[PDB]
C-alpha cells in the first residue's frame, strides 16, 4: 500500500 | 539536489519525472518533479505550469532512476488534464500546488510495483515535531549555479523548521505565507562537502517524513534562495492546507 518502499 | 546522495527510484517509488516539449516537436525537456498520490493522479508545483502547456505535451514518467535513461520497469503516461491552483501567486508562489491526471485505458493508470508506489497523504492533524529529519528527492541541479540537471535521481535530508523561524525576516524579505513550510540542513563543521537542499529542477518533488510507520508526504518543493545556503531554509507548500483542495479537484 502507500508509504511503503524498500530499505 | 544540493549535497545528498545518489538514490535508486526504488527508495522513492512516489517520485515522478515530468517532461514537456517544444514547437515542432524537436525534443521533450525535463520540466519538474512530481509526486504520485493515486494511480492516475500526481501532484506537482503550480509554478512549473506557468507556460500554460497543452496536456498532451506533458509526460509523467514513473519508475525511472536516471533522468533521461529509460528504466527497466518504468511507466510512462501522458497527461489528460492538469489542474493548477487558482489562487497561486507568481510573485510570492503562494498556493504552489497542482494536480496532473494520467491518461489510461482503465480505472487504473500507474500499476503499483517495486519501483512505482504512492505516497500516503498527511492527516489533517499531522503535527511533526520541530526539527524532525525528513527527506526529499529529485533530478534537479546539484548547484543552483550549475548549467546541468542531475543525470540521476538524488535524495537529501532536511530538518523541519519551527513555525516562528519560517518568516520573511529569515528569508531575505521574501513573502512567506501560512501555506508555506521551511526545512533545511542544519549541520556545520561536519565531514560533508555540501549542505543538503533541494535546487532548481527539484520543484514539484516530494518532501516526505515517516509518520505512523508509513512515509507521509509533508510538502512540495516550492522555492528558495540558492541551494545549500548557510542559514537559509527551503520553502515547501503545506500539503495539509490543501488536503481539502486535493480531494475536491480529483475529478475523473
Ligand atoms: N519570492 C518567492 N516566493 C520566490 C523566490 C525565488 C524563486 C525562485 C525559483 C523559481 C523557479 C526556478 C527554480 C526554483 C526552484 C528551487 C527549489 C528549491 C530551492 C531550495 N530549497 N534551495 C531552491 C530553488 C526557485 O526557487 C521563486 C519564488
Amino acid at each position: 500500500t502507500c508509504g511503503l518502499r524498500q530499505y | 539536489i544540493k549535497g545528498g546522495l545518489f538514490a535508486d527510484i526504488a527508495s522513492h517509488p512516489w517520485q515522478a519525472a515530468i517532461f514537456a516539449k517544444h514547437r515542432r516537436s524537436p525534443g521533450e525537456r525535463f520540466l519538474c518533479g512530481g509526486i504520485l498520490i493515486s494511480s492516475c493522479w500526481i501532484l506537482s508545483a503550480a509554478h512549473c505550469f506557468q507556460e500554460r502547456f497543452p496536456p498532451h505535451h506533458l509526460t509523467v514518467i514513473l519508475g525511472r532512476t536516471y533522468r533521461v535513461v529509460p528504466g527497466e520497469e518504468e511507466q510512462k503516461f501522458e497527461v489528460e488534464k492538469y489542474i493548477v491552483h487558482k489562487e497561486f501567486d507568481d510573485d510570492t508562489y503562494d498556493n504552489d500546488i497542482a494536480l496532473l491526471q494520467l491518461k489510461s485505458d482503465s480505472s487504473r493508470c500507474a500499476q503499483e510495483s517495486s519501483v512505482v508506489r504512492t505516497v500516503c497523504l498527511p492527516p489533517a492533524d499531522l503535527q511533526l515535531p520541530d526539527w524532525t529529519e525528513c527527506e526529499l528527492s529529485g533530478y534537479g541541479k546539484h548547484e543552483a549555479l550549475s548549467p546541468f540537471y542531475s543525470e540521476r535521481l538524488k535524495e537529501a535530508h532536511v530538518r523541519l523548521y519551527p513555525s516562528s523561524r519560517c518568516t520573511s525576516q529569515h528569508l531575505l524579505n521574501r513573502t512567506v505565507t501560512d501555506n508555506m513550510l521551511c526545512a533545511g540542513d542544519t549541520r556545520s563543521g561536519g565531514p560533508q562537502a555540501n549542505l543538503h537542499d533541494a535546487c532548481q529542477g527539484d520543484s514539484g518533488g516530494p518532501l516526505v517524513c515517516l509518520n505512523d510507520g508509513r512515509m507521509t508526504l509533508v510538502g512540495i518543493i516550492s522555492w528558495g534562495l540558492g541551494c545549500g545556503q548557510k542559514d537559509v531554509p527551503g520553502v515547501y507548500t503545506k500539503v495539509t492546507n490543501y488536503l481539502d483542495w486535493i480531494r475536491d479537484n480529483m475529478r475523473p
